[PDB]
């Protein structure tokens, strides 16, 4: 049995431009654990992204959080590709302020 | 009130990782895909403890890894599976404390995201999903395993989740209120925010003087969490709108209009 | 403190 990954995009303070945040993509309600998440920065994949150790809910669905720091601008749009097991091809949510 | 959670995966040497909560804070990892796989504090109350400390937990996941990738292959021969195919074992177990005693032990597995076998709410017994967890559980009998959780559970489980919520205590012991604002969209949407609040419990309603969006809580990142509720209101009603927020870090329970 | 060596499956 295969679960289909819950995907939100945003920031970890409300973003301003020009100062520096935390661009969020987090992962949760998906199984098995194998799963393909990449911040991108205007169609480019950034090198910098870290992410938090796999755990768990109580339904053994897992969640992730992959983060990275970055800088608002009022140009630059920023958007998480997820790839799963469970979709016909990767998923890419865009970031809302 | 308060619990001490584990969490651990082995995915088919296979993928090892462990990971240790208190409350809604992480205090502890482990990952076999490491440069040098050891016991990772995640939280600074568990940072100050003696090296002997972290040593047998980095000893007792390092053991722990081994063990699970002979259960991978002994449940991959339980159920005739190929060698080729990944399969995930999952294992969960923690303890619920108001006067500070053990309130409820918990131990479950999962083969490859369903339940396989649980330790019963009395500690003495299990509970076999299938045929394959009867020739588990029929090996924890044996060594009376369920003795070992009991000593677990209502004893070390206990004294020192005790420990770490009074190192703790000017983190764990203390509530994030949320900082709410309402934002308003366009379409042709009343948007309630609560954002940088601990732990992660909260309640978000919108009331008009069953039709919200709610969200999944999400977290910052900084060891507080996110959620908003979203309503789709006529154009011109906006003013009979309030949204509610329900937390443990408000003295009193907060309404918001637009 | 996690739970010591557990038997295997």
């Amino acid at each position: 049995i295969q679960r289909t990954p819950k995907i939100q995009v945003y920031s970890r303070h409300p973003a301003e431009n020009g100062k520096s945040n935390f661009l969020n993509c987090y992962v949760s309600g998906f199984h098995p654990s194998d799963i393909e998440v990449d911040l991108l920065k205007n169609g480019e994949r950034i090198e910098k992204v870290e992410h938090s150790d796999l755990s768990f809910s109580g339904d053994w669905s897992f969640y992730l959080l992959y983060y990275t720091e970055f800088t608002p601008t009022e140009k630059d749009e920023y958007a998480c590709r997820v790839n799963h097991v469970t979709l016909s091809q990767p998923k890419i949510v865009k970031w809302d302020r | 009130s308060h619990s001490m959670r584990y969490f651990y995966t082995a995915v088919s040497e296979p993928r090892f990782i462990a990971v240790g909560y208190v409350d809604d804070t992480q205090f502890v990892r482990f990952d076999s895909d490491a440069a040098s796989p050891r016991g990772e504090p995640r939280a600074p109350w568990v940072e100050q403890e003696g090296p002997e400390y972290w040593d047998r937990e980095t000893q007792k996941y390092k053991r722990q890894a081994q063990a699970d990738r002979v259960s991978l292959r002994n449940l991959r021969g339980y159920y005739n599976q190929s060698e080729a195919g990944s399969h995930t074992l999952q294992w969960m177990y923690g303890c619920d404390l108001p006067d500070g005693r053990l309130l409820r032990g918990y131990d479950q597995s999962a083969y490859d995201g369903k339940d396989y076998i649980a330790l019963n709410e009395d500690l003495r017994s299990w509970t076999a999903a299938d045929t394959a967890a009867q020739i588990t559980q029929r090996k924890w009998e044996a060594a009376r395993e369920a003795e070992q959780w009991r000593a677990y559970l209502e004893g070390t489980c206990v004294e020192w989740l005790r420990r770490y919520l009074e190192n703790g205590k000017e983190t764990l012991q203390r509530a994030e209120h949320p900082k709410t604002h309402v934002t308003h969209h366009p379409v042709s949407t009343l948007r309630c925010w609560a954002l940088g609040f601990y732990p992660a419990e909260i309640t978000l309603t919108w009331q008009r003087d069953q039709d919200t969006e709610l969200v999944e809580t999400r977290p910052a990142g900084d060891g507080t969490f996110q959620k908003w509720a979203a309503v789709v209101v006529p154009s011109g009603e906006e003013q009979r709108y309030t949204c509610h927020v329900q937390h443990e870090g408000l003295p009193e329970p907060l309404t918001l209009r637009w | 403190m996690a739970r010591e060596l557990h038997p295997e499956y």
